[PDB]
């Protein structure tokens, strides 16, 4: 692809893949264990 | 009423009388007099038409001199109005008098507004028209249709029942609108297009547009029919600049380019076809031409040019043709290169900007074709195209023109520009050229009006500032003043608003039409507004692409479905038709109470001419300033000729025409001192341009008016609405705003 | 019929839509009740044809409908008309014996 | 044809570096791979069938107008024009005289167009070169 | 809730005005709040027939002058302009009640 | 190719040519689900 724009003709392909491309802690309130959920997002 | 101005008597055909058009017609009387020409503005609301009209047609009665009047107008609706408003004074005249004067009063327009023929009359296209009835009309048929009677050939009825009377019995004594004419021609079989055009010069008084006495296409005859020492005003005249430019440009593309190749070529095949057959209906056309007879010598004077002559008539040279277009044959040839030349300059890469002298030396060394032929190539091409006697001349229509294009470039080097550009627009694919010979001296169509007339009266509603246009117009004023309309209410509120409902800006350029918030300001605001207004919005956009981003945004986003509950939408369409009948359509919903809103843009059709009068026009929306587009290069090169030439400031200029052309969108919404309505400005570059605005709006915008948010512009809407709302008391206007007689006698004896 | 841009993406129902070109022809048959002439007053297809010989410099992309990048039009003008039928229908329809 | 050199076949989207030459004389399409190929050995005859007429290599130029009779006529101007050089001022103003010398001068330009008579104004244009 | 009419309380009041006699005037106070109106059919077509009928309207608006208000006023006075009312605050509309109960 | 030139084509890969297949028999062997691997980095 890099040289069929140098020989004039338009290549209709993408450049291929040869080109360069890209803790636990303890618990206090151990009388309630169990019913908090948790809640990793908002 | 009946009044005296110095020794002038006035019919005014109402029994009440604004001191303002007092004012106008004694200014108008001392312009007269004195000669010389105006720049007068009347504040809108007020009778300008009819006071106009009143203090001319008196004028013209009471002295001996008998001058004719000239009315130019910029639009066929504003001609109509202008008509019936002289029916109007006409009438009072006539009923006051006790006798119907010696009075011929005509409005001039195209063919297809003015063709009765059953066959021709559904062509969207006036081009057409012109044609068929030149085909139908043209003598030659009549003179086929005598020689052969069993002949293929037709002719129009209305055309050939005019030749059975005379000049002065075509229409009875009066003044007859587009309407009337239309009906009396119906009901006698009559064409009213050769009335008026046989009839100019026998108007006391004759309408017409501005193109009739600018674009010399269609001026030539009209010019000539008129006599030299006529009044002539130019009515709404704040837009007459850029009907200059379209008196003097013209457009060519590729598809243009073809056409006129396949005519050239066509052109050739009949020229040898009338070689083999008659080579003596070239041979009498050739020795008429060695003679030195130009094209009015041989044309008859109930024919016409095939194309019309593009420049002004003073620039057409008297001499005889050079001779390297006398023969057919050789015309052919040199029209056929000329073309490819012009084919050759379309292929480009880049835009080309260049003067006419450089496009007519570049041409001369690239191919042996000289100025002078080029001069006359419209003239040698309408004979030879009636010399041929061709039926059909439609494969030749995109030739003229190339003709137009050989007769401009050639015969002017100095104030146009030629354009070329590889784009037409930007977001095409393939690449589209074009190529634009440009007007940017508006002076150079205007200055034969100004020359031929004594003295003109120039009168806008909303022409400001008024020394912009003695430098924009080569032309001098004797006196200059924009009334100040008296009122003992303010009858109208303008606003300017500055940010939204959660102060964040607001504006109208072209590259941030994208942005949500402006499309969340403008939406709620429309909507507060249209709960608000009670009968009918005008609402005018800044250009057309924006206005249907807008739309698109705010129908996406549901903000037009809360203004549905309440007023319907219209939208003017760029088919004029369609247009129209959104306009009726509004009209009929502000008329039954529905309740409408007419979203359309201010540089469009709708913006010019129509009226917003009483219930149609509650609240005039002006979303945004309107800007032209900035990167085009026709409005950079006139900019820069006119900071060469006549040094304003392109910023100014811009400042100038998106201000008056706000301006006469403001201004087409009162009419009377009875009529209300508010003026929302909806763009932060509005407040600094309260000197632009015209007097009168801007003595009527108050200091504390400049920056409002959208809540309390629905607060002062909603309190203007309920106070304008009352009956006024008559003592508080009785004498102030509106003049019975007395009143005008006492402020005559007061004055003296 | 709402007046929203129509996409091609969408999937639609394969039932309604035979309809759709058969509406369009509605559409046309109501241009065959809405186009009468009007009065001189608001005559705008004369005030463009006031004089024929107009071919002063073109109107830019600015003042003429929006298109795409092959050329052709992206259908906002479509809603627009829609909305004025939708209006000018509304109006006639009040235009009967009651 | 229009987009392809009818001689070595080539095409614009395989070869896009062909450029249009054509002979002043017989006015055949063809490209400058072609006139580096049969001609760059010696003058030889028109490759296109029914041409048989003597071209040079030299000779060889683009086309500007891109039609084949434009290019004939303003080539037969300049090959006229260059001794055809009178003004208005070799008349000494007369513009009849000027006029009809234009005419004349036009006619022989389109009588060496269209060849139908093209050995008398041949010679008229070698005599009048001559002097 | 909803969307007014004056066109449908019109032709119900001229329905109701038809069986009272000729010597009795006929009239009809609308106290319109809104500024809009939907009507199923022509509102001039039911402001003739109020007219050809003698019936006189006047109405007292709450937000500002509605034209087609203004016109059915206008055309039912017999030209009188001063038959549509429009209140500036509290004061005032008992003001023009108390000056609608005057025949 | 003067066609192809003037179109946009899509880079298809085994994914893609997966969205459009053919059932070549009733029972195949291959299995045509693609199975990802962690540590591929190809
Ligand atoms: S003469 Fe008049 S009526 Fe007849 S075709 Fe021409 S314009 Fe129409
Ligand atoms: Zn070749
Ligand atoms: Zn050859």
């Amino acid at each position: 692809p890099r040289k069929l724009q140098d020989l004039g003709l338009k290549p209709a392909s993408v450049d291929p893949a040869t080109i360069k491309r890209q803790r636990k802690g303890k618990i206090t309130n151990t009388h309630m264990t169990g019913i908090l959920k948790d809640y990793s997002h908002r | 009423m009946k009044f005296y101005i110095d020794d002038l008597p006035v019919l005014f055909p109402y029994p009440k009388i604004y001191p303002e058009q007092y004012n106008y017609m004694c200014d108008i009387k001392k312009t007269l007099d004195v000669g010389g020409n105006s720049i007068l503005e009347m504040p809108s609301g007020t009778g300008k038409t009819v006071s106009l009209l009143s203090l001319t047609i008196a004028y013209q009665m009471h002295y001996p001199e008998h001058r004719k009047i000239i009315y130019c107008s910029r639009t066929m609706s504003e001609i109509e109005k202008a008509l019936v408003e002289l029916e109007n004074l006409m009438d009072y005249r006539t009923k006051e008098l006790g006798y119907q004067e010696d009075f011929r009063g005509l409005g001039l327009t195209s063919r297809k507004n003015l063709c009765l023929h059953p066959e021709v009359s559904k062509e969207r296209k006036g081009t057409v028209v012109d044609e068929k009835c030149r085909r139908m009309t043209n003598g030659q048929a009549k003179r086929k249709l005598e020689e052969d009677p069993e002949a293929n050939v037709e002719l129009c009825e209305y055309h050939e029942n005019l030749y059975n009377i005379e000049v002065e019995d075509y229409l009875p004594k009066g003044v007859f609108s587009f309407e009337k004419l239309l009906k009396y021609c119906e009901e006698k079989t009559l064409c009213p297009y050769f009335i008026v055009r046989r009839m100019i010069s026998l108007c006391n008084i004759i309408i017409y547009s501005y193109h009739y006495l600018l674009d010399p296409k269609i001026a030539e005859r009209v010019s000539n029919e008129v006599s030299k020492d006529s009044i002539v005003i130019f009515d709404e005249a704040h837009n007459i600049d850029n009907v200059c430019i379209e008196s003097l440009s013209l457009d060519l593309t590729t598809d243009a380019l073809r056409r006129a190749t396949r005519g050239a070529n066509a052109l050739d095949e009949r020229i040898s076809e009338v070689r083999k057959v008659d080579s003596q209906k070239l041979q009498d056309e050739y020795e008429k031409l060695v003679q030195g007879l130009h094209s009015a010598d041989i044309l008859t004077d109930q024919e016409e040019p095939f194309v019309e002559t593009p420049v002004l008539p003073q620039d057409l040279l008297t001499e005889a043709i050079p001779g390297n277009i006398r023969r057919a044959e050789h015309f052919v040839s040199f029209l056929k290169r000329l073309i490819e030349y012009l084919k050759t300059r379309m292929k480009v890469l880049h835009v080309i900007s260049e003067t006419p002298k450089s496009f007519l030396q570049h041409l001369k060394q690239l191919t042996f074709i000289e100025r002078k032929p080029l001069r006359f190539c419209s003239e040698r091409l309408s004979l030879l195209v009636r010399t041929l006697e061709v039926t059909e001349v439609e494969d030749f229509t995109a030739l003229k023109d190339i003709a137009t294009f050989a007769t401009l470039i050639s015969t002017y080097e100095e104030g146009f520009l030629l354009i070329i550009e590889p784009y037409e627009i930007e977001n095409a694919a393939v690449p589209n050229p074009i190529m634009r010979f440009t007007c940017l001296d508006a002076s150079i169509a205007i200055k034969p009006v100004f020359e031929r007339f004594s003295s003109v009266i120039i009168t806008s509603g909303t022409i400001s500032p008024l020394d912009m246009y003695p430098r924009m117009l080569n032309f001098k004023t004797v006196l200059q003043k924009s009334y100040a309309m008296t009122l003992a209410k303010k009858s109208f509120l303008p606003m300017i608003i500055t940010k939204g409902s959660d102060q964040v800006a607001i504006s109208s350029r072209f590259e941030i039409r994208n942005d949500p918030s402006i499309v969340r300001n403008y939406g709620s605001m429309l909507v507060e507004f249209a709960k608000i207004t009670p009968d009918g919005m005008v609402v005018f956009f800044p250009s057309y692409l924006y206005m249907e981003s807008i739309v698109s945004m705010w129908q996406t986003m549901g903000i037009l479905d809360e203004v549905w509950k309440h007023k319907l939408i219209l939208v003017e369409t760029p088919d004029a038709q369609e247009t129209s009948l959104a306009l009726e359509t509004y009209r009929k919903a502000c008329s039954n109470g529905r309740g409408a809103i007419l979203l359309s843009v201010a540089r469009g059709k709708v913006s010019e001419g129509i009226d917003f009068d009483h219930q149609y026009g509650r609240t005039v929306l002006m979303i945004g300033i309107p800007f032209q587009y900035t990167e085009s290069r026709i409005l950079k090169a006139r900019l820069e000729f006119m900071r060469e030439n006549y040094r304003i400031r392109e910023n100014d200029f811009l400042s100038f025409d998106a201000m008056r052309h706000a301006a006469q969108c403001l201004g087409r919404v009162l009419r009377g001192k009875d009529d209300y309505g508010v003026m929302v400005l909806a763009d932060r570059r509005f407040s600094r341009k309260r000197s632009q605005l015209p007097k009168w709006i801007a003595q009527g915008l108050s200091d504390a008016d400049l920056n409002l948010s959208t809540d309390m512009a629905i607060s002062n809407t909603k309190q203007f609405l309920r106070t304008m709302a009352q009956p006024t008391d008559p003592k508080d206007q009785e004498g102030v705003s509106v003049w019975s007689y007395e009143d005008l006698i006492k402020h005559q004896n007061s004055r003296k | 019929l709402r007046g929203e841009k129509i996409m091609q993406n969408d999937r639609g129902d394969v039932i309604i839509d035979r309809y759709l070109t058969l509406d369009q022809e509605f559409d046309r048959k109501d241009d065959d009740m809405l186009l009468h002439p009007v009065k001189k007053i608001i005559d705008l297809d004369g005030n463009i044809q006031d004089d024929p010989v107009v071919r002063g410099n073109r109107p830019d992309f600015t003042m003429q409908p929006g298109v795409d990048i092959n050329g052709n039009s992206d259908g906002t003008v479509d809603i627009l008309k829609g909305m004025n039928r939708l209006s000018e229908k509304m109006i006639m329809a009040l235009k009967n014996e009651y | 044809n229009k987009d392809m050199c009818p001689i070595c076949k080539t095409d614009r989207y395989l070869s896009p570096d062909v450029k249009f030459l054509v002979n002043p004389e017989c006015y055949h399409r063809i490209c400058e791979s072609c006139v580096d190929r049969i001609f760059s050995l010696g003058p030889a005859q028109c490759p296109y069938k029914g041409c048989d007429k003597i071209l040079r290599k030299n000779k060889f130029k683009t086309q500007i107008f891109d039609d084949v009779e434009v290019e004939k006529e303003v080539d037969i101007r300049k090959r006229v024009f260059n001794v055809f050089n009178k003004t208005i001022d070799d008349f000494n103003g007369d513009l009849v005289e000027y006029n009809k010398y234009l005419e004349e001068v036009e006619d022989i330009i389109y009588k060496l167009d269209h060849g139908i008579d093209v050995a008398k104004t041949e010679e008229k244009l070698r005599t009048y070169e001559e002097l | 809730k909803g969307n007014p009419s004056l066109q449908n309380a019109l032709e119900m009041a001229r329905g109701l005005l038809l069986p009272v006699p000729a010597h009795c005037t006929r009239e009809v106070l609308i106290v319109f709040g809104s500024l809009s109106t939907t009507d199923p059919g022509d509102i001039h077509q039911t402001i003739d027939s109020l007219v050809s009928e003698k019936i006189r309207v006047k109405v007292l608006g709450l937000s500002a002058q509605v034209a087609i208000c203004k016109e059915l006023c206008k055309a039912t006075n017999y030209g009188d302009e001063s038959f549509y009312k429009i209140l500036l605050d509290e004061t005032h509309l008992k003001e023009l009640f108390n000056e609608a109960v005057t025949p | 190719l003067k066609k192809i030139d003037d179109s946009r084509i899509e880079e298809n890969t085994f994914e893609i040519a997966l969205a459009r297949l053919i059932p070549p028999q009733n029972q195949s062997h291959a299995a045509y689900t693609y199975n990802p691997k962690k540590g591929s980095t190809m």
